[PDB]
This record gives structure tokens, C-alpha cells and sequence, in this order.
């Protein structure tokens, strides 16, 4: 059963991918992938209206008009330590929710006059109040404690102040879960001075850019920081940091942990626990061992000899 | 040779201890320096800084200013966007580099984030387009791009840099960030003599937390630098011990401390003036008086790597007479 969308995407994004299937195949997993090695292309509209999620590599730009074709306003990345990966900060665990749908990234630029360049950036209640309310579920759904929001309401009074006005709203529906403020260059400095203070964080498009990758760098960096998209119907799954010169260098040098990770997270949204719980736990695992390491994380291998030791473990039986 | 009238703004707080603090310092090495204090809390008349503080940073250019305390007033301004209209302010400076008694996480740390001042997200221009729809609109000119870029590589060559990065999110904001990069490298191939990068503002910030050593001088928009000069003072102990320098029009320069007024602590012995002094070093050097600010400088390290004087702040019990009196003690070589 069970048919998934998967976009390969740019760089290296159909090499990941062909590591989740490997691993799939492996655990033998109840999906079927139904791929489009995109670059209208509306047909990913269609398949993910009967399909529902997706697994997607790196792709207004293409990237923000599907997101906005598929209304993908809420983004999550999960930082958390893996065991047997040291850094400066061990035994972390936060969740980054980020605003996906305004701010600077809709090309909203002009010329006023020879070299005076305006750029606009968008913050609308409806989309604050929508991205608040899925923080606070968010906590609630999943155990949290505090939803920490992130803004420059000094600077930016009106539209950053209405933003922050939003989570205030909001945050006295949930009368269980704690609420603060941060101002977003405070935040950025207590997150390398001590990051056990915050437990989600909530911000608009261009901050969650921001912390969505300096978090990621604090527990390993980009080839093991998860992350999904959703809508109120869709659920998308990539990477957490999914900045320019991500992973884009090298061939058969990249980590699938971050793809493998979400991809189990996958797994569990279509209510596959036991594979999820399966592939998730064979890929902690081989980097615990610290046996096969690859070369973002200090070891030796090529990201095909990592995909091969997940494989192994999957199918031990011994374990 | 000759005595020089530095404007001292001693501000709020701990701010007249950790001033008259550095006053002792400079007077132990005998630094030729004048002090002449004012007071820049803002008034109103037909919104404004005072005019005798106006008169005083516009006659002498150079000045060192302590932590203000935040306004109450809804209505009251911003009072670093008063100073940086008032002189022009377009270069904010922040050189962090690892302090070698207070151990950090990170160990190799030497940046400077030249920041541009004038505009960015900060350009104050913000419209209510219809009910819950706001606009606040991004600034990038030519001149002003052209004119940090032109600082950075200055400040690259002068304090004797080797590589300048342009930080930017041109992916994105294709038009405004370009033009920025754009006048980068147009200053970058008039001064072959500094090996100029670019990377994007989630590169760098990826990059920051894992390896700080790779980078050197960088340049960035308004709003990068805030987000990025506070994430790497981070890599070093914090606003306690970082200095901060606003480059501005008509030879003024303002250098200060960023970190905070800190009340509970104002009138009894215990705050930490490193922040101040390091930014006084700064104004040294700028100013070129450059062997006063080696040694000051060199002084201050001492202090800090014996351990026998710490504020309550680096992990000591030591007063902040007791940590200033040894700096001066050290500096008479």
C-alpha cells in the first residue's frame, strides 16, 4: 500500500533519495514512491491531492511558488543531538517553526531611482495567527513546554509588532504552555552561549532562515538536522537546513542521515510506527557504534558505504 | 605629541563606574587624553541629542560612550538612531576574538563584522497597506553599498587583514542584495591586494557554529550584521567583552559598549569594564595613537589570563577596583 511523491531535486537530492529507498527496500517498507525529477508542472498538485505527503530534496522562485501551489506555510526542523556525534552543544532538543509564505521572499523589489533599490517584506495577521496556532499545537501535540517567539519588533514596530502581537493572541489559548519573547539578535547569541533554554521557537520566513541553520550547525550541521513542510492537508518532508551550498559538492561524499531521518518521520505521519521506529533507530545506531562515519561527521565513508551499514542493521536480527 | 578632548558619554548604570574606570586606565599610561563629559538623553524641541553634546562630538571627533538605559516612553526614540543620524554613523565595527583566560567553546575566534549603518531593514519605512497587512520595506543603495565596502577593505588593509567576505542572501532578494554584492566586488577589484569571498548569510551562519577560524573580515547589510555581530560575541563570552565602534562623517567616530546598564549591580564594586576599555583600545588606534593601545591593550589580556582579579561576571569574587588597579599596576612596564 501506500503511495508517496517524491521530487529528487537539485544537487545532490537524487542521490539521497536513492538511499532512502535503499533503506526502505531494506526494512522492507509498505511505500511506493511516485517520483517527477521536476526541473505548468501542476501535476505535483494532483499527486500529492491523492497522495497527501511527500519526500523532497532541495528545488516569486519555484521553491516559494510550490510551497504557495500547495499552501506549505508551516515549516518544522528538529534539532536534536545524535549520541555518538559530538559537538560543542550535546544533549539538545528543540523545535525551529518558521513561517514559510511571506516576508522578503516573494521578489516584491523595484527601482525608485538609479541604484535605490526597495524590497518589500510582507507580514499579514492571517498568516502570524495561522503559524502561532501551529506552534501551540504544536507544544501541546507533541509534550513542550515553552513556545519562545522570535522578532525585531523594536525596529520593525508596526509588521514585526504585528507578528508578535498574533503570538500574544494566540498564546492565551494555550494557558498550558509557557509563552516568551526573544529579539531575534539576542536569540541568535544565547543560542551558541547556552540553547537549553528555549524549547520551540516560532518566527517569520527570513529569522527562521537564519536560525533554522545556525541551530542545525550546533548539533552536527546539514547532513543530520531534519525537516517537514505542512499545510492543513500536506505534509512534506526534506532537510532542516536547506541553504545554497548545502550539500552540492561532491558525488558519493554526502551524508543521508538528515533525508533517512525525515524520511522516517514520514514513515510515522502515514502511521507506519514500526518502520519508522525501525529506520530511525538503525540509523542512530550506526552513528552511536561510530563504526562508518562520513567525512561532515569525521569519518571515512562514502555515503554509499553509510547506506550499506543502515541496510545491515536493519536486517541484523541479533540487535 | 599634543593632548586630545575625547567626548565621554558615561551613561547609565554601571556606566559612570566602568567610565571612570578606563579614565584610571588611561591615566596609568600616561595616554595623552582629555575627558569631557556629556550626556545624550534625548530632548525635544520645535526630536533631538543635546546641543552641547552635538557642539562637543562635532569640535573633538572621537567618543567613548557607556550603556544608556532604555527609554520608557512609548513616543521616545531609539537612542542609537538618534546618534547615528545625528553624525552620520555608517560603519558599525565588531572585532571578537577569544579572550585567553575566559574559556569559550571556542577557542581560535579572530572576526570583525564591518556592518553598514544607514539603511537595510532598518530604513523606518513601514505602511498598514489594508487591515493585518503591513509592509515594512528592505533599503539598498549604491552609494551606501559602495561606501562599507569601501570601510571594509580599508579597515582589511589598515588593520592588516587578509580576506574580506561579502555576507549576503542575493538567492533571494535578487534585486536589493545584488546590488549590494555588486558594488562589493566592484571595490573588491580595486584592492587585489585582500583575497575576497561571498557566502550567504545561512552559509555563514551554518558555518559560524562549527568553525569560526575560516573567516576574517566581513561585510554585510544592516540587518545581517545585527544578527551576525551578537552570534559571534557569543562565540567569545558576550556583550561583556566586546568592543564596538560606529565609523561616521567628519572624522567622528562613537565607540561604546553594547552591553547592557546592568542596575543591580550599579554603586557596589562589581562591574566589569573590559567591554569599555577594549572599545577605548579601539578608539586609540583609530585616533593612531597605536603603542598607547598596544599596551593598554596588552594589559587588560594579563590581567585576565592570571586569573588573580576576575569580575563577578568571568568567574571571580575580585571587585571592580581591584581588577581595574591591576591593569594599571601592569601597565606601568
Amino acid at each position: 500500500s501506500f503511495p508517496v511523491t517524491m521530487l529528487p531535486g537539485d544537487g545532490v537530492g537524487p542521490e539521497l533519495m536513492h538511499a532512502v529507498k535503499e533503506v526502505f527496500k531494506a526494512a522492507a517498507v509498505p511505500v511506493e514512491f511516485q517520483e517527477h525529477h521536476l526541473s505548468k508542472l501542476e501535476q505535483v498538485l494532483s499527486s500529492m491531492k491523492e497522495n497527501k505527503v511527500a519526500i523532497i530534496g532541495k528545488i516569486a522562485s519555484y521553491d516559494m511558488r510550490l510551497r504557495r501551489k500547495l499552501d506549505l506555510f508551516a515549516n518544522v526542523v528538529h534539532v536534536k543531538s545524535l549520541p555518538g556525534y559530538m559537538t560543542r552543544h550535546n544533549n539538545l532538543d528543540l523545535v525551529i517553526i518558521r513561517e514559510q509564505t511571506e516576508g522578503e521572499y516573494s521578489s516584491l523589489e523595484h527601482e525608485s531611482a538609479r541604484g535605490v533599490i526597495e524590497c518589500l517584506k510582507i507580514v499579514t495577521r492571517a498568516k502570524s495567527q495561522r503559524i502561532a496556532k501551529f506552534a501551540f499545537d504544536y507544544a501541546t501535540k507533541k509534550g513542550r513546554g515553552k513556545v519562545t517567539a522570535v522578532h525585531k519588533a523594536n525596529i520593525m514596530k508596526l509588521g514585526d509588532g504585528l507578528f508578535l502581537q498574533c503570538c500574544e493572541e494566540v498564546a492565551e489559548l494555550y494557558p498550558k504552555i509557557k509563552f516568551e519573547t526573544m529579539i531575534i539578535d539576542n536569540c541568535c547569541m544565547q543560542l551558541v552561549q547556552n540553547p537549553y533554554q528555549f524549547d520551540v521557537l516560532v518566527m517569520p520566513n527570513l529569522y527562521g532562515n537564519i536560525i533554522d541553520n545556525l541551530a542545525a550547525g550546533l548539533v552536527g550541521g546539514a547532513g543530520v538536522v531534519p525537516g517537514e513542510s505542512y499545510s492543513a492537508e500536506y505534509a512534506v518532508f526534506e532537510t532542516g537546513a536547506r541553504h545554497p551550498f548545502a550539500q552540492a559538492v561532491g558525488r558519493n561524499i554526502a551524508n543521508p542521515t538528515a533525508m533517512l531521518l525525515s524520511a522516517s518521520n514520514m514513515l510515522r505521519h502515514l502511521n507506519l510506527e514500526y518502520h519508522s521506529s525501525m529506520i530511525a533507530d538503525a540509523v542512530k545506531k550506526v552513528i552511536k557504534v561510530g563504526k562508518v562515519r562520513t567525512s561532515d561527521m569525521g569519518g571515512y565513508a562514502t555515503c554509499h558505504d553509510f547506506t550499506e551499514e543502515i541496510c545491515r542493521r536493519v536486517k541484523d536480527l541479533d540487535e | 605629541g599634543g593632548v586630545q578632548t575625547v567626548t565621554l558619554i558615561p551613561g547609565d548604570g554601571i556606566g559612570p563606574e566602568i567610565s571612570a574606570a578606563v579614565m584610571k586606565i588611561f591615566d596609568a599610561a600616561k595616554a595623552p587624553i582629555q575627558w569631557e563629559e556629556r550626556n545624550v538623553t534625548a530632548i525635544q524641541g520645535p526630536w533631538m541629542i543635546p546641543s552641547e553634546a552635538k557642539e562637543s562630538m562635532d569640535k573633538n571627533k572621537m567618543g567613548l560612550k557607556g550603556p544608556l538605559k532604555t527609554p520608557i516612553a512609548a513616543g521616545h526614540p531609539s537612542m542609537n538612531l538618534l546618534l547615528r543620524k545625528t553624525f552620520d554613523l555608517y560603519a558599525n565595527v565588531r572585532p571578537c576574538v577569544s579572550i585567553e583566560g575566559y574559556k569559550t567553546p571556542y577557542t581560535d575566534v579572530n572576526i570583525v563584522t564591518i556592518r553598514e549603518n544607514t539603511e537595510g531593514e532598518y530604513s523606518g519605512i513601514e505602511h498598514v497597506i489594508v487591515d493585518g497587512v503591513v509592509q515594512s520595506i528592505k533599503l539598498i543603495t549604491e552609494g551606501a553599498s559602495k561606501r562599507i565596502a569601501e570601510f571594509a577593505f580599508e579597515y582589511a588593509r589598515n588593520n592588516h587583514r587578509s580576506n574580506v567576505t561579502a555576507v549576503h542572501k542575493a538567492n533571494i532578494m535578487r534585486m536589493s542584495d545584488g546590488l549590494f554584492l555588486q558594488k562589493c566586488r566592484e571595490v573588491a577589484e580595486s584592492c587585489k591586494d585582500i583575497k575576497f569571498n561571498e557566502m550567504y548569510l545561512d552559509t555563514v551562519c551554518l558555518n559560524m557554529v562549527q568553525d569560526p577560524s575560516q573567516f576574517d573580515v566581513l561585510v554585510m547589510p544592516n540587518l545581517y550584521g545585527d544578527i551576525l555581530s551578537d552570534l559571534c560575541a557569543g562565540l567569545i563570552g558576550g556583550l561583556g567583552v566586546t568592543p564596538s565602534g560606529n565609523i561616521g562623517a567628519n572624522g567622528v567616530a562613537i565607540f561604546e559598549s553594547v552591553h547592557g546598564t546592568a542596575p543591580d549591580i550599579a554603586g557596589k564594586d562589581m562591574a566589569n569594564p573590559t567591554a569599555l576599555l577594549l572599545s577605548a583600545v579601539m578608539m586609540l588606534r583609530h585616533m593612531g595613537l597605536f603603542d598607547h593601545a598596544a599596551r593598554i591593550e596588552a594589559a587588560c589580556f594579563a590581567t585576565i589570563k592570571d586569573g588573580k582579579s576576575l569580575t563577578k561576571d568571568l568567574g571571580g569574587n575580585a571587585k571592580c577596583s581591584d581588577f581595574t588597579e591591576e591593569i594599571c599596576r601592569r601597565v606601568k612596564d
